[PDB]
This record gives C-alpha cells, structure tokens and sequence, in this order.
RNA sequence: UCUUAUAUCU
C-alpha cells in the first residue's frame, strides 16, 4: 500500500487492528494540523467475572484517562435513573491528570482521539460459561440543560448534561450478539467530519454533578467517577459510546479478560514533565484519511475475539 | 482471519 | 402584472457530480422545484448513521396593516419560523418577543418537557435551509414591500455576577448577532409584496459539524435573566414546553423579511419553508429505523456549493423558484 | 509561484512576515467558508520601559480587541497565584465593542484569527542594557470548571476558565532565548486541523470571574481586562498564546518598542456601520493551505529584530 | 424561470 | 536576511 | 455475467 504514507498507514493500523502487532504502530492523525503533541496509547488488561445472574453494562466512551463504565442491574433488565455507572480508569491517571477536581489541565490543555477499542477473551472452561454478549454503539454528546434555580435573587442554572445516553436502554437493530465463550472486538470512530482538538474540563466528578438531579439533567440515569484523588470526567472526545451487555445466568462461571485500547493526541503543556516526550502531529495523509471513513463504514458492529 | 488482514482487503478493495 | 402559483409537490456534462453530490446542491438551493425531495445526506468526509429529516411547512400568514412583521429563518431544529410584528417604519424592541412557529412533527421528535429533547436524537447538523412566500392577495387591495438580509446570530454565552449570598457568578446562553435584525442590512433583497420571495441560507463555516441537542431551552433570555443582562435586543419564546421549544442552533446564517403593510393592506401570502437536517439517531428511537450513512467525499459538490451560493442574489421573486 | 492563487499568497504574508510589506497584503483567510467578512489589520507600537530587578511576562493571546497582557514579578520568579495580568488594548478597541459588558456583539457577532505576531525592537543604548528575551508558545484555551457553590436552593456553578496557563510557570522546552538587545520577532499559527469561527462572548472582564477564588478556577493566575468601559474579554481564539519574558537585571536600562499585529476575518452585523467595508472570505487555496502548515514547521520558534 | 435551473448553468459553467 | 526572503525558500523548495 | 422495481443525466 504505497499510496499511504509511513504514519498514514500507522494511523489505519492503531485506529483498527492493535492487538495484532507486537507493538503499537500508532504515531498521530495524519489531518492538517501539525502542531506540539503528546501521543498516548492507554491500554488497560483485566481479568473479571462477571456477576452471575446480572446484567453487566460496560460503556466504552471517550473519556480520557479512563477505560470503561461498569454497572450491573437484574438480567433482563436497563439501568433505570437510580443507576451509577462507575469508571474504570487505565493505568497513570493521577499521573496525567492530577488528585484534585480543579487540576486537571496541570499537565494537559486539550485533546483529540485517534483511536478507542474493546475486547473480551473469555477464560471459562466448557462446563461451566453461560450467557451472552451484545454490543451496540450511540452518539452521546457532553451539551448543556438550562433550567431557573429558586434562589433568592433568583436565579436559572446551565451545566453539563450527556446527551443520548437514552440509546442504553434498547439494543438497536444495528448490534452484535453471541454466545458468551465466543468473547468479541469491537471499536469505535471518529463521529465528526473533521478530527478537533477538546478541551480539557476541570472540576467533573460525577454527571449530573452534584446538587443536580438526574430528573433535571435528563439523563436516563447517572456517570460517577468517585473520588477527585482516584479519577474524574476530564472530557469527552468525538468518538460513539461502545455499549456492552454481558448477560449470566445463575449457576454460569463466565470470566474473561477485558482489555481496552485508546490513542490519543495530547497538547502538552511546556510546564508539564511529559513535554520532551512530545512530537509534532504528522501531515496531511488524503489517501489514510479516506480510507479510514470507508474501512470504518465497512466493518461490523463486532466481531468475535477470534478475529482480532 | 485478523482484523489488519480484514482490514488490509478493504483498502486494496478501493485502492483498486 | 400578477401573482406566481403555488409549488405542489408530492403529487403522485454534470456527470463530475456523484448522485448523492448532486441530490445536495440540488436540496440546498432549489426544493420547490421538485415533486420530491432529492436530498439524502451531507456528501462530506463523515460517513456515520443519521437519519436525514425532510421538514416542510405550509403556513398561512395574514400581515396585519400598518405594521411591519419581522420573520427570522433561524437554524433551530423543529422550528420553521419566528414572527414579530411592530409599528410601521420601526423595528423590534426590547419588549418585543418573537414567538416561535413549528414544522409539523415537533413532540413526536424533541417530546413534551423540556428535559425530553434529546430522546431520540443526540446531534443534527443542516444541509440546507430555504424560504418562500407565495402572496395570496389580488391585485387591487395589496399594498406594501418585503424586504431580505441575512445575520449570522451565533449562540454564545453571558457570564454575569449575581447577588446570591454565598454569592456567586452566572453563565447563560445568549444569541450574539440579533442586532443584526434592527436595520435592513446593506446586501439585501427589496420588492413589491404582491411579488413574494424565496431566498436561501448556506452553512456559515468552512465545513459541516455537529451540533448538539440542548436540554431545557424555552425562552432566550432564559427565565430570571433579564433582556439587559443577556446583552440582546428582543426575546424569543418558543412557549410551553408541552409545545416548542430551541432545541439546538445550526450553523445558518438566519434569515430575515421584514413585511411592511401600510393602513388599508390586504396582505396575506402562503408561507413555506424547507429545512434538510441530517441527525445522529437514537438506538432507542424508532426513528433509529430509517437511518442510512451519511454519503461520502464529493470535494466538487462542495466546492460548487460554495461557488453557487456566492452567485445568488440574496434573494429572489417566487416566480423565479 | 504562480501555482498558488493571489489571495493564497498574501494569506502567507500577513500570517508569517506582516513587518516586510509598506501595506498589509493579508486580504482573508483562502479556505471553503466564503461568507460576508470585514478583515481588521490589528497594529499596536508601544514604547516600554522594562522594570529594573523583574522578569515581565508579555502574553500574545487571541482574544481580540488586546494586543497583550502584561505582569512582572521579582526576577528569577514566575507568576504565582497572585500575580494579575492586565490587558494593553489594541485601538479603537470601544468602536469594535462597546463600553458595556454585554454590549460586544453589536458590531460583530463572531471572528476567526488569520495571523497573530510580536515584535520587541530594543531602543537602549549598548551600555545601559542587560539581560533578555525568552519565547515559547502554549496552548491555552478557554474551558470551564463545574463546582457545587452553597447557595440555599443550593447549586452547582459552571463558569468560563483558562486551561493551560500553567505553561507559564517554566521555560518551555522548545523555546527562543537571547540578549536583549537584539529584540524578538515571533508568530503563532492556527491551533487547530481548520480555520472555523468563534464566537464573541458576553460580560467577561476578568477570568477568574468575579466572586470566583482563583482556587476554584484552577488558574494559576487572573487575567483582568479592567473597567469595561476600557477593555473585555470579547473571546478565545485558536492560536497559541506566545509567551515572552523579558529579564531586566539590577541596573538595566531595558527599553524597547513593543509591536503587535493580529489579523483577524469577523462577521459584521448588518446593523453595523464597519459592515460597508466588508468582502467574501477569499476562496478554498488548497496549496495556501498546505504550505501554511509546513512552513509554520520550519520556523524557529522566534528570530533576533533584525531577520524579520 | 426556476431556481434549479439557473443553478444548473452557473454549476455547467464553473466547471467548464 | 529578512522573513519573507526566508518564507519564500522554504515554500519554493516544497513546490519542487 | 443477462432479464425486474426504482432513482440519474447530456
Ligand atoms: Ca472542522
Ligand atoms: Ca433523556
Ligand atoms: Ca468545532
Ligand atoms: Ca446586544
Ligand atoms: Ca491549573
């Protein structure tokens, strides 16, 4: 593929297939802007069990600094509005956004993902697996509601409000479904035209924030990141949600290896340690950003971890 | 297969 | 002279274009033409699920004698139109307040609270957005002009301190460019009413992104903010959240007529409006059904759509649709 | 290089050497958006007389109207918390926006920055002076922080905040470092894969707002434009802030004149009297476009006054 | 005559 | 040298 | 790889 340049070609590589190469090609968006970055591939391995007889929500949204939201409800069941979905940060948060609600650009200013995959590898012998699983992705953006405060010189509140998080209670005719020990890979994409910087938010720690009802926010139920020293929602990217249902009946011993990938350009900033690891975004690839929208529109919703 | 060599098709498909 | 007829539709070399390419200029420019909306998407370099939305509004209007009702085109998904009517030879003020007119299917998209509009779909982004009025006076009691300019309101916000004890400082959305509507801008479209209009928006940035959905949205200024505060010239109430509502602001530069019926005026006319919107679809939304990828890459409808839209006067007579 | 088009080529002048021409050749930004624009050739000279015994920080940001916040702190010091920035406007700063807070959008609603540089031309004698310049360029952008006030109703605040102005605090790595006396000329470039517009905002004078510890921010600092009658905060642009640090020992007779060109497209209002002296945004020059990017990249970071 | 139909033309003659 | 004679290089040698 | 709906164009 000689049309595709040195990173044009990595850049396709990251975004679609990173788990089969020895190591991450990965090395920038190969788009129009070639400024000062920081590329960082955050990969996250985990051995887990899903809970027998419950239905295991795994959000993988574009929320740096953390690999997935997990939650789990009665099988045969949606999250409803008293649900938290908790966050599952990859390794080095602290590292890279700090212990404190307010100094999360400390290091960082902005971002902008280049890639966000999932796989699960089932562990569980042939005696002892049962259920399913089912992905499905949705556009949930970070927008605002705006709603009058009954203070006293009488006030009207804007704040933060995750838009289309309603598209997890319903798998949609466009999803994958199977056997549990069959596992699956699944990625995401860029859902905008062009491939922006975001900026980075301070003080998030949990969506609706605090003093903040789910019912005011409109969102179909809550996102928690805990405690501001252990993580936080520091942005939110331009990639759709990946959603995964795993399902286990009672009795069924399905574990499996959950891992997640991310690649994302950082702007670093000339205070922080991380800058002399720095580069510059590479140039202009037509032919990689082409042929990464029609790759990206021709590959199924998942597929099994078997082709990988 | 693997998802590069899926992938890899792909692109020679339109590549061509 | 007289009166143009009434585009009916639904009534049962260029080759350098790709299909989808040509079906958007085609949408983008001229929908009364066709019996059928052509339209399918944005040919850009997204190529995602959305759902292209086709909303058309049949609008019978009466403009009341010696006044002049303001009509603003502006980019917010559901709504066709937002009119205002003030004493002949002025302009609105801050008491007016410009009420919003709906494109049918309004609560079957964006729901009935405030909270509910995004239900269904996450993000829009328009392809294309158009205006017509179709006089339905005769030739012997109509009296009067309109008159088209177009403003690029953009929605920003006003960051304000209050007198609240722990005390605190404010940040509420607010429409920057409105100002716009106070004098007939210097490129602009003047003529005989009993000749009607049909003019066109064009997206105001150098590409096509998305806009998201925005919750809780029914007056701009918002309650309990003040039209001094919000720094704007006039208000916009969409009303009852149970009705309408702003649910969103595209990237369209807003249109404006101005009509201007001195005493004794039969002026009346057949409003239509057109509005393309390509939305991100909701797998939880039956809508979610009739969604399709956007259309890929076509650099020459996109830059004959740029071309195009700078070779059109900035507005037209219906009979020239 | 009658391979690129008349407006492409001046878009290149104005962006990179403003300086070398006897008129301003920029005409515009060459890119698909060919909309209604008047463009303002921003121009500030302005005498200074560096502090003996401080480090004065300048800050080349693109907010428009300010050709440059200032500050000055004991000598081997950076800014700390507070320290105050104040805005030098460029002029005729009232007739573009007002002397009201929230009366900035009556003569332009939005803006989009074509080219942003500075210029110290030393004026001291080759006796007095002593001491230097030191460049380098951060990516600060404007977000905003979320935090539960107490108010009775009891809410939670999100209001606008500076992210990345922590890379004041040090010397970036990748910057231009020299004596004094032989002046700067430096140039910040479009942060961003495009060139989209921006928005103009309301009732911004200070960032920390009012009645916001710059504790809670997340600021390292406080940016105040003053009385707004005088200067605001009319918006955020996407170019990187250059950063300069002039460093005057004990005993130094630093002077010199400060330039300051920004050129900016804006969209004016119809009821706007500057609205008669607008044109289109020039056309799509993919080449200008390209060559933009790459010469950007093979520029130092800043040049001695006599290379410009 | 029609809206489509000048656009037509101007499209025709900018890429000729 | 000045800037422009510098810009110019630069852009006549990525034109070639 | 030919017949069938339909939408396209000089
Ligand atoms: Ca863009
Ligand atoms: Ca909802
Ligand atoms: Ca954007
Ligand atoms: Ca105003
Ligand atoms: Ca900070």
């Amino acid at each position: 593929l000689t049309r595709l340049s040195q990173p044009g070609l990595a850049f396709l590589k990251c975004a679609f297939a990173p788990p089969d190469f020895n190591t991450d090609p990965g090395k920038g968006i190969p788009d129009r802007f070639e400024g000062k970055v920081v590329t960082r591939k955050d990969v996250l391995n985990q051995s887990i069990n899903f809970t027998a007889n419950r239905d295991t929500f795994i959000l993988i949204a574009p929320t740096p600094g953390v690999a997935y939201w997990v939650a789990d409800v009665p099988a045969g069941t949606f999250p409803i509005s008293t649900t938290t979905f908790n966050a599952v940060n990859f390794p080095g948060f602290n590292s890279m956004f700090g212990n404190a609600a307010a100094s999360r650009s400390d290091q960082v200013s902005s971002f902008r993902y280049a890639s966000m995959n999932v796989g699960i590898y089932p562990t569980s012998n042939l005696m002892q697996f049962a259920g399913s699983i089912t992905v499905w992705k949705c556009p949930v953006k970070l927008s605002n509601v705006q709603f009058p405060v009954a203070t006293t010189p009488a006030t009207s509140a804007l704040v933060h409000t995750l838009v289309g998080l309603d598209g997890v209670l319903a798998v949609g005719p466009d999803n994958f479904s199977e056997s549990f020990i069959k596992g699956v890979f699944s990625q995401s994409v860029c859902n905008e035209p062009d491939f922006e910087f975001s900026d980075i938010l301070e003080g998030i720690q949990t969506l609706p924030p605090a003093n903040v009802t789910v019912a005011t926010s409109g969102q179909p139920f809550n996102l928690a990141a805990g405690a501001e020293a252990v993580s936080g929602i520091v942005g939110w990217g331009n990639m759709d949600t990946i959603v995964i249902r795993v399902s286990a009946p009672t009795g069924a011993v399905n574990s499996a290896i959950l891992k997640t990938w991310a690649c994302l350009e950082y702007r670093p900033n000339p205070n922080a340690m991380l800058y002399q690891f720095g580069h510059d975004s590479p140039p202009c690839d037509e032919v990689a950003l082409q042929e990464y929208r029609t790759v990206a529109r021709s590959l199924p919703v998942a597929v099994i971890a078997a082709q990988n | 297969a693997s998802m590069w060599e899926r992938v890899k098709s792909i692109i020679k498909s339109s590549l061509a």
